[PDB]
DNA sequence: CATCAGAGCCCCAAA
DNA sequence: TATAATGGGTCTGATG
RNA sequence: GGGG
């Protein structure tokens, strides 16, 4: 199983009143809580490219197949969307619902917070790991350690 | 009785070892030339560390004779190279 | 109580 | 030189 | 297997 390290940026519209003010998030701590549920809406149009994680997940809007936002839906946020759905500015696409909090996989280094009325929208410098399993053969040899840190291209069987 | 006591391979470990086996025949192979040496010298000398102390001979084919003091003058000659040789 | 070494000579035809 | 084959067919007396 |  190699755990692959991507560290993208992505963004997040919350109440300002639910949002807990931080300079950076480590994984399982408290983001925000809501008083009352609150959809999370889009503002971009575009194709949906959800992309779900261990717990929480990702969601990436297209034009023709260039990337124009990049969302990310915390634990608390269930997605009311589905991959390859076509989103109009404005229309809901998670639900929050009380407490919210970052995954357990993925950290917050930097984040910066635009105000707005009465909401906040996080830029938040995300790095995680995604892991994917390879099924290895009798005929086929390991040639790398646990805990090996390997570029891209680098052997492994 | 004695066979019995060393275990079966198993397909992995067959290969596992029959692998190991033709890495360390190129290794020779790749070693002489850098070395300048005898290809067979060399992995006598290879052998006589690996079995032990307990066999040290005259190889004939071999153009040195396998004392403990030109083993160890070759294994030298082999801890003499860089880490990459 | 186990292991080993002893247990007659010479001669014949056969094999 | 390359399917796979992997564990056999008496009788007594002296000495340690 | 016989001889003495």
């Amino acid at each position: 199983r190699v755990e692959y390290v991507k560290k993208e940026r992505a963004g997040l519209r919350l109440p300002l009143a639910a949002w807990v003010e931080k300079e950076a998030y480590k994984p399982g701590e408290i983001l925000a809580e809501l008083p009352e549920p609150y959809l999370f809406r889009a503002e971009e149009e575009g194709v949906v490219e959800l992309k779900e994680l261990e717990e929480g997940a990702f969601l990436v809007l297209r034009r023709e197949d260039e990337p124009v936002a990049t969302y990310f839906l915390p634990v608390g946020m269930t997605p009311l969307v589905v991959h390859g759905e076509i989103v109009e500015k404005g229309q809901p696409l998670a639900e929050a619902k009380g407490l919210l909090r970052m995954p357990r996989q993925v950290r917050a280094a930097q984040v910066e917070a635009e105000e707005e009325g009465e909401t906040v929208y996080l830029t938040l410098f995300l790095e995680w790991t995604e892991p994917k399993d390879y099924r290895v053969q009798p005929h086929m040899n390991v040639v790398v350690p646990e805990g090996a840190r390997v570029e891209a291209g680098d052997k492994i069987v | 009785h004695e066979i019995g006591q060393v275990p079966l391979l198993t397909l992995e470990e067959e290969v596992e070892l029959a692998r190991k086996v033709e890495e360390g025949m190129e290794a020779i192979k790749k070693l002489s030339e850098i070395t300048g040496l005898d290809p067979d010298l060399i992995r006598e000398v290879v052998r006589a560390k690996i079995l032990g102390s307990a066999r040290v001979r005259h190889i004939p084919g071999l153009k040195e004779t396998l004392d403990p003091k030109t083993v160890e003058e070759i294994d030298q000659k082999l801890k003499s190279l860089p880490k990459e040789h």
